[PDB]
């Protein structure tokens, strides 16, 4: 679905991000995907 | 994990998401009113009344997933 | 009722004690008497605004552990300690 980014990720960008996933999906999806995200900025800091 | 897409589901489904939670409170009491097995363990009449209904929906859940 | 006042109650006395004071003075046997029923008008006063200084009631009476961050949750999910779910849960 999504576009590969090969762009860095700015709270900006970010924030986009989310938004259109809200948008697209709903909270169904977003609040998963997000909530992985989450799981995947812990690890790679 | 799942039923909350479940409950998104009905969500959708519904036209009025007050209605659709007035509509589940409604269902739970009339079923805690015309069965009174306890059925207050592991398992509870909210999420039976989504099952039933996402089940309605045809969805394969088993009662209280 | 006293239940629902268990500072007022020395209003209420005050009350009590001038209005028995004016009925004796009335019936025992007039500017005392009207000196009375000023000092009751003043108590009666006093004590409606006192009540006006209950009047807030709206906000006392009828509206009105620390947290660790967990990775580990879901982002719908908390972890309730066992010291704490043993009492809201009692019922």
């Amino acid at each position: 679905n999504l576009v590969f980014h090969n762009k860095v990720i700015d709270g900006t960008a970010i924030k986009r991000l989310i938004s259109r996933l809200i948008d697209h999906f709903g909270m169904a999806y977003t609040s998963h995907i997000l909530d992985q995200v989450k799981t995947l900025g812990f690890q790679q800091a | 994990k799942v039923m909350t897409m479940d409950i998104e589901r009905l969500l959708l489904s519904e036209d009025n998401r007050f209605e659709f939670v007035n509509s589940v409170a409604a269902e739970a009491t009339e079923y805690v009113e015309k069965n009174r097995d306890e059925y207050g363990g592991t398992k509870k009449a909210i999420f039976h009344v989504l099952s039933n209904r996402v089940n309605d929906l045809g969805f394969d859940r088993p009662e209280a997933y | 009722p006293p239940e629902l006042r268990p500072d007022i109650n020395e209003l209420y006395r005050r009350v009590i004690y001038r209005n028995n004071t004016l009925t004796d003075l009335l019936t025992t046997s007039g500017e005392l008497v009207m000196c009375q029923e000023k000092l009751v008008q003043e108590a009666v006063d006093t004590l409606l605004d006192s009540f006006s200084d209950v009047i807030g009631r709206f906000r006392e009476t009828l509206l009105g552990s620390v947290i660790v961050v967990g990775p580990s949750l879901s982002l719908h999910r908390c972890g309730l300690p066992r010291e704490i779910a043993i009492e809201l849960f009692q019922t």
